[PDB]
């Protein structure tokens, strides 16, 4: 008989180079020598937050007592963006939990124990340097503008909801970073745009997608759900009506197969119903600490897209 | 103050400084010898473990024996995590193993009974005049050298054999209760983890490298003089390096 | 072709050393492999994070290593040579490379 | 014990976010 | 025989008044009574950070159980900028470690012990109020523009590297604070501008100045050097190339005879070479605490100016 | 109140202030001369340590002997990372400072009054109790600790150097009257001008300002210039003012 | 050439003193080396962080040290002199330099 | 929301405003409710205006016109005079 | 014990306010 | 003990600086 013990894996690959086609962090895993630097049995502490907004998802990691060779490989490439993937689970499988580029790295080795630090960004390089220069005339179909701008961003299309037969009412011009322009189109058309684990997600506010996840005491829930406001401020109201404005909170054992834009079903004894996801935070302490995930849910009032 | 007092001041600097040099150099000699291993025979010597005491040659495999070991203990530990559930109860998650700790107490007497030369403490002890041989003192400067050099000790106990243990602390008490002997206590914990054939070696890394500090180009940075050549084979070198290498100017 | 000495190398003797160096304000990564049967050092040169090395060659004394390769945008234009400090007949070995070990591996850069 | 400190830092960050983002019709 | 014990001195002078010539904090030390208020044997905690950037270097100080007279002298002059100097060393000498103006001061005296607080700025008043209004035509030599703007700033010239025969390509106009205009000229010409302990330093990025300092176990080093990135973010690269992008970290016993723009030699057993300095932080606890200095080094790839 | 009390409060302040001038002055000079070297003899003596006890004079190498030492203990400590290492990575250990402590006693009825002991500098031979030996020891003990001397310990087995006193205790219990029990604690010290120019090394002093109250610093503090003593006022005068000028 | 006293120096006697001073609102670094056979102080003057000193000279009493060097943009235009406070016949020594030690090293600046 | 406090004999008004934020966390033993209250936040951050005046207008009239727009009681005002 | 933490957070906020608001004629 | 708190505050400041300054060609 065994116990139920945690497991994880961390991989470091070649520098990421942006080209003239969508970037996939998967293909950069292999190093010039072939197999990548894998780190399994070392105490690790990490925190990974995810959201549906302009900003990329960022995660922090700490590793104790790394071998000198690995640290040397990171002393080099300090000018470059190494690709990194993280996996976690329970002794039988490990689900992808983050993938991005090493934004920052530093080492402090006071006496007894060295402590390496990381800051990782989910597509930070693309979202902050992809320039654009486009224009359109009166009568252009809005569905064409959306596709044109996304292709400029150079990322795979996770999911998109086209506008239909919508047409521009006035001439438009777009410059600067493509991400910023798209985030502005979100406000005026009730659409949510956010990149996550390399995938572009374009959806409509208020509406939600089946029960892709069910939460219950069998599903490793942790404590009862509690109602928490989804924003730190309140807006004036007429009392688009379809927009968000309500939510709840839940916690569960670590499970990387969840994304901010997904949908979950809450099977508890007090609260029951369907909710959207709005925010994720993954925490982990291998030898000591939690191994759980926190979800911020938001009520929905739109159509079932 | 006086000019004569300057000499007295100089003595302090020299003798105090000379003391640390002897200690510091000796410690530096350790951590440089890798063909040396230290073993401590806490117990079992007279029951089965005599087989291992015969294998040590007083030159590179050394044995530490104690005139008496009052008690020894061994305690391993584990950590268990726990998370709460909505049923107003607590469940459990993975667990971890926390290395392991070992401690023992012993005594070294200034009137030994069993003087075995194979023991590394008794390297120079006189057979017929023990009390003047300074056994109690001779054990401190050898025990301290092992600890402060971070040796990986191996313990041969009667119950089992332990390896990769690092000393963490020790004590020496010359209480008036016994006298003519030293009470010794020690603690250890498990430190759980070039040459050689090219076949077995794999790709290493060294990171960024600046100019070598043992040759020219550093002198131009450190603002020093280039070393003159020793003349041999002149008029053959100078024509070639001066044309193919040049001079740092 | 005036040239000035501007860098020196040393090897610890490990058969698979790999490190990064900066020359002429540009940065490159080097790999050194020791060959048993031929008792010689094999040097590979390439860009940082490159998939494959740009140049591979065998090291020898008094031979211009980069001679046939000064036509690429990622290869130094200087001079790389190995010459001995002791008796002229000594050939490159494993542990005898360094500023005082017997063999002086050196890089020199043209004056522009 | 860092758990106690992280909570206070989080609360302070929350207060600052509220101070920046408040009221408004947009 | 003695031990090696710490010593320090703190001096407070007259209010600083800016005029029509370079400001020297040295000449304001003496008070109307003559000798200044010197504080030697009182527990003091201070933190002083220094850098090479637009912002001035600021340091914090705390003193316990001050006499009522001294506190009274600071209750007055609360509208004015008193000059302050700080010294530290080891029982035989004390090196200047900071000099500036008292930006802030407050006193809290709950029951047992009063605790005075300070915030000091290195030339804050000049850098934030020196206005300018200048213009030049096509063909003007850039070397003339630089000297004209610095004289406006009214500070001594610590060190400057002139541009040579450079000439303006387009007409230029400068207004507002002189410091801001100079900091903009830095970006477009690869030059570093930063005031420090009253001295103006204008240098060129990438290049460095002899071994003015050597670090080794004899030189009171504290722990081994570790590689740390010099910035909290990574920039996109073509992979001016001469710019920085790499660094290291070291710690040493307190030594005020060091400045951000200096050069140091690192004689350790792993790392060896020459580095620039980029950041300094001086910490100190007289009765209890550290008495060390931390240096952030940056690799160099330019000419040896 | 009355003037009679003002002539009394002054006495209370004057005598109390005189105490610091005595104690505070003694430590100052004790630190202003590094020639003196203190040593302590805990046990050791009769097992051949007399070889070095006789070296101690009465002016530079002062020695201290207690009437009795009951126990002394020596200990060192080390620490290691509590997390599994990455593998040999034997550098994950550090060394702490060794500690030394012992207990002793000083009695009004000594059995051995060897004058070489600094406690017995000027003790009467025939009336040891009137000499007040316990008071002599305390006066010595505080001065050594206060001045932060690097003491040297001579022990049974080994010899320790560069040890500073961090705490000591004194008491006079009802039992063992006419004597005092003493405890001491010491720790290692990892310590790391008129000098031979051949040994000199480049040094630094940072930025410096006008040095000391000079002819120019006096003006800054509004002090009046120091008059010149007229040993000669014919040669320098014509040149001093013309070439050096005056602060004004 | 009217001049006013504006700075004074002191030396601790260490044979290799080096420190930074500010004169006329400009900053310079100074080095003092003691010569055994000639029993005299050697002074070197240069810019902060300079590779080599701009001026090197031997110190003597009543001699204008900077006289032949007031033609460089990085040399003070003032007057640097050493004159004694005691008997006029005393020459510069090692420990006798300072505001009260016997010799007054001083700098004075012209009035503009 | 209104809040009162005092000493066992009376309670003085100490704050009055609107609940800007509210959240609940109930880990195991004890629930802990949180609030963030603002004193007139809604009015101060949404009261729009559109006014203009010509040369010669008395400043005392401009002040009163703008305050009435803000829709809050006048605790105390010191007019500008002429 | 939260008293100790609140003090440090307050001091850090004070330093940041000083950094933002400094000098200037207005 | 303030040493422990200062470290966490420093790390939070570092995270905020990274959030403000990231990516970009300039």
């Amino acid at each position: 008989m065994r116990a139920m013990e945690r497991t994880y894996t961390l991989v470091i690959g070649r520098p990421v180079v942006i080209g003239e086609k969508p970037v996939n962090i998967e293909k950069f895993a292999n190093t010039s020598k072939g197999d990548a630097y894998e780190i399994k049995d070392l105490h690790i502490e990490f925190n990974v937050k995810k959201d549906n907004s302009k900003e990329p998802n960022k995660g922090y990691v700490t590793v104790y007592n790394l071998s000198d060779e690995v640290v040397n490989y990171l002393s080099v490439n300090q000018r470059e963006s190494l690709a990194v993937m993280l996996h976690a689970g329970y002794n039988g499988d490990e689900k992808l939990i983050f993938s991005g580029t090493v934004e920052y790295v530093e080492d402090d080795f006071p006496e007894e124990t060295r402590t390496t630090k990381f800051i990782l960004g989910d597509g930070t390089l693309n979202l902050t340097t992809a320039t654009t220069a486009r224009s359109y005339r009166k009568g252009t179909p809005v569905n064409s503008v959306l596709n044109d701008l996304i292709a400029d961003l150079k990322l795979p299309k996770g999911r998109v909801i086209d506008f239909g037969n919508q047409t521009l009412q006035t001439s438009m011009a777009f410059t600067g970073n493509a991400s910023q322009n798209l985030a502005n189109l979100a406000k005026n058309t009730g659409s949510t745009f956010s990149v996550q684990d390399g995938a572009v997600y374009w959806t409509k506010e208020g509406s939600r997608f089946n029960v892709m996840f069910e939460i219950s005491e069998e599903g490793g829930m942790v404590g009862t759900p509690t109602p928490k406001q989804p924003s730190s401020s309140k807006k004036l109201i007429k009392a688009h009506d379809i927009k968000e404005d309500v939510g709840m909170t839940v916690s569960t054992l670590l499970n990387g197969a969840i994304l901010p834009e997904s949908t979950v079903y809450l099977n508890t004894r007090y609260h029951k119903g369907f909710y959207k996801v709005a925010e994720l935070t993954h925490r982990g302490g291998y030898e000591t600490g939690d191994w759980i995930t926190e979800l911020g849910l938001v009520e929905t009032r739109g159509e079932l897209i | 103050i006086s000019p004569a007092q300057q000499a007295q001041a100089d003595k302090r600097a020299r003798d105090a400084a000379a003391a640390k040099r002897k200690q510091d150099t000796e410690v530096s000699n350790a951590k440089s010898r890798e063909d040396i291993q230290y073993t401590m025979f806490v117990s079992g010597l007279r029951r089965g473990r005599l087989n291992e005491f015969e294998r040590k040659n007083r030159t590179d495999d050394l044995a530490i024996l104690f005139d008496s070991v009052t008690t020894h203990t061994y305690t391993k530990d584990y950590n268990k995590s726990s998370y709460a559930v909505e049923s107003k109860a607590k469940a459990s998650d993975h667990v971890t193993t926390q290395d392991g700790k070992f401690t023992f107490s012993g005594t070294v007497t200034d009137s030994p009974y069993l003087i075995d030369p194979r023991n590394m403490i008794d390297r120079d002890t006189d057979k017929e005049n023990p009390m003047l041989a300074r056994r109690p003192a001779k054990a401190i400067e050898i025990l301290e050298l092992i600890a402060d050099s971070h040796q990986l000790v191996t313990l041969v106990t009667e119950d089992n054999i332990l390896s990769n243990y690092v000393i963490t602390s020790f004590q020496v008490d010359r209480s008036s209760e016994a006298g003519s002997s030293i009470n010794v206590q020690v603690t250890l914990e498990e430190f759980r983890f070039r040459t050689s054939d090219p076949k077995k070696a794999k790709n290493a890394n060294t990171g960024t490298k600046q100019t070598a500090e043992d040759g020219a180009v550093d002198d131009s940075a450190k603002q020093k003089r280039q070393t003159p050549y020793i003349g041999k084979n002149a008029e053959t070198k100078e024509r070639w390096e001066n044309a193919a290498i040049g001079t740092t100017d | 072709r005036t040239v000035v000495r501007t860098f020196d190398f040393e090897l610890s003797g490990y058969p698979d050393e790999t490190f990064r160096v900066v020359l002429d304000s540009v940065t490159y990564e080097l790999r050194f492999m020791w060959n048993e049967r031929d008792e010689s050092w094999f040097m590979s040169l390439g860009d940082i994070g490159a998939q494959r090395p740009t140049i591979t060659s065998k090291l020898t004394c008094y031979s211009d290593i980069l001679a046939p390769y000064r036509y690429l945008d990622n290869v130094p234009d200087g001079n790389l040579y190995l010459w001995p400090l002791g008796d002229i007949r000594t050939r490159a070995g494993r542990f005898n490379i360094g500023p005082l070990k017997g063999i002086q591996m050196t890089y020199s850069s043209l004056i522009e | 014990l860092r758990n106690m400190v992280r909570a206070v830092v989080d609360e302070n960050n929350q207060f600052n976010f509220n101070m920046l983002i408040q009221g408004g019709p947009n």
